[PDB]
């Protein structure tokens, strides 16, 4: 349960910082749609709402490993091959169960 | 800092002439992640510094 | 209507939630299929027979069925509801006891085996917990994801399959054609678990299942079972010989190892099948078994 | 950038602005560049401020993305 959470948490983490991403793209997009010179402020306060931003993400976390998962989490591809389970069983000292095989 | 990406790797020897063809200068700055072999990148050298005279030209 | 959780299951899970209209309680068992996919199969036609044609199969050994619905995602199943099962009975709980009341099992079982095999329809699906009892006591079956419809010849089809713990041993070679012994082959290792309420073959894989039974039942010699060498999916193991019947069981009668002996041949052309069984001495004797009534049922 | 060293050069000359043919200069080269990084070729970001990155997407975003 404790890795369950430390799991689900780099997803949280992982979101924030693609929605960090793309509001750079926002910026960038809308940066000479409508400006004529006097609106150059925006911008300026652009990257302070960004720095604040990670500074509230740095410190509640505890470091979490770098993985490279996926943050909206859906059906992930495993193998789609018929793979079985596991490597035969193999026994060694007194048998316990498999469960059976679906189609 | 607003960061983009690459655009197919070869495109990149026309925006080095239509930036200064207006009128901004460009200036490639440092860092880099491509063909490795001195171990790693902090090899071995004492921190001890020394000579004012390369010091001052150095953090310049 | 959700009304209450009971348990998970292998591909299904049991949802206890009473359905419209019929004011009986279903137990709904909810199949974990695919919907977002574009080509994806969704639902699987391996329980397609089973609600649509349970419907009009009356048998009392069988169990029922109301409606069916669902749309590839979700296929909700409608049918009735049932007490416990017969895991319980051996499995943890051990203060419930039945002397003496095992042949009312077998005498339940091997009737709703007949009545599918008359039908050409074989349970391919056997393990120690589908043998569902309701408040009567009447004995049941679970569900059928794997049933089949079969004819004369025997073809080759699918394999790996069926519960491990109960698996015929021209299955667990890989043979590609098969028979009645298929469904036969259980019978015996379900009585046999509830006459010392102890697993009677604890075996893991393919490979480690062929030990536990040859070691305790014996190896298919020329005489016993024919045709062995000729299949190429085959291993060779030690000469074992074969333990007898009548003394690892303690509380077994002379007239049960009539049954149990038949029922354990490695020959499927020759293994007794359902008619033969209820025709033998020991569902014919004094020691009647009970309807039901007598019954205990678990907490 | 230029518009913040022009406020000390006015002061300094106290009470006087330096004509005023080189005030209207202070709006040519800026700081751009270019950062190699995880991206193995080229990421575009170079300082905080703010007027050095709108005077440029009249050119290269506009014939290539």
């Amino acid at each position: 349960q404790e890795n369950e959470q430390r799991r689900l948490f780099i997803q949280k983490e992982e979101q924030l910082q693609q929605i960090l991403k793309r509001k750079n793209k926002q910026a960038f997009l809308d940066e000479l749609e409508s400006s004529d010179l006097p609106v150059a402020l925006l911008l300026a306060q652009h990257k302070d709402r960004s720095t604040q931003l990670e500074m509230q993400l740095e410190k509640p976390k505890p470091v979490k490993p770098v993985t490279f998962s996926t943050g909206i989490k859906m059906g992930q591809h495993i193998s789609l091959a018929p793979i079985h389970k596991l490597e035969e069983a193999l026994y060694e000292y007194q048998p316990l169960q498999i469960e059976t095989y679906g189609p | 800092t607003v960061s983009f990406e690459v655009k197919q790797e070869m495109i990149e020897e026309l925006q080095k002439r239509c930036i200064h063809l207006e009128y901004p200068l460009l200036a490639e700055y440092d860092f880099r992640n491509d063909s490795v072999n001195p171990d790693i990148n902090i090899d071995l050298k004492p921190t001890a510094v020394l000579r004012p005279y390369q010091e001052k030209s150095l953090r310049k | 209507e959700k009304l209450d959780f009971l348990g998970e299951g292998q591909f299904a899970t049991v949802y206890k939630a009473r359905d419209k209209n019929t004011n009986q309680i279903v137990a709904i068992k909810k199949i974990k299929l695919g919907h977002r996919s574009e080509a994806k199969d969704g639902i699987n036609r391996t329980a397609l027979r089973e609600i649509k044609l349970l419907q009009e199969l009356s048998h009392p050994n069988i169990i029922g069925l109301l409606d069916a619905f669902g749309h590839k995602s979700n296929i909700s199943l409608v049918f009735d509801f049932m007490e416990t099962d017969l895991e319980v009975i051996i499995k943890d709980n051990s203060l419930v006891l039945t002397p003496s009341h095992i042949k009312a099992y077998m005498l339940m079982t091997l009737q709703g085996l007949e009545y599918l095999h008359q039908h050409w329809i074989l349970h391919r699906d056997l393990k120690p917990n589908n043998l569902l009892l309701d408040e009567n006591g009447v004995l049941k079956l679970a569900d059928f994801g794997l049933a089949k419809s079969f004819g004369s010849p025997n073809r080759a089809y699918t394999h790996q399959v069926v519960t491990r713990w109960y698996r015929a041993p021209e299955l667990l070679f890989g043979a590609r054609m098969y028979g009645v012994g298929v469904d036969m082959w259980a019978v015996g290792c379900i009585l046999a678990e509830l006459l010392l309420r102890v697993p009677f073959l604890p075996g893991d894989s393919d490979l480690d299942q062929l030990t536990r039974i040859f070691e305790t039942l014996g190896t298919p010699t020329e005489e016993q079972w024919p045709d062995m060498c000729s299949l190429p999916d085959y291993v060779t193991f030690k000469s074992f010989p074969g333990i007898p019947l009548h003394h690892i069981f303690s509380a077994a009668g002379d007239d049960l190892l009539d049954l149990i002996q038949g029922l354990f041949l490695f020959n499927p052309c020759a293994r007794i099948t359902a008619t033969q069984a209820l025709k033998m001495k020991y569902f014919s004797n004094r020691p009647g078994p009970t309807p039901g009534c007598q019954l205990p049922r678990p907490n | 950038q230029t518009s913040d060293i022009t406020e000390y050069l006015r002061k300094l000359s106290k009470t006087g602005v330096p004509d005023g043919i080189m005030q209207f200069i202070k709006l040519c080269t800026v700081s751009y560049g270019k950062v190699k990084l995880v991206l193995k070729h080229n990421r575009y970001f170079v300082e905080s401020c703010h007027p050095d990155v709108i005077q440029h997407l009249l050119q290269d975003p506009v014939i290539r993305e």
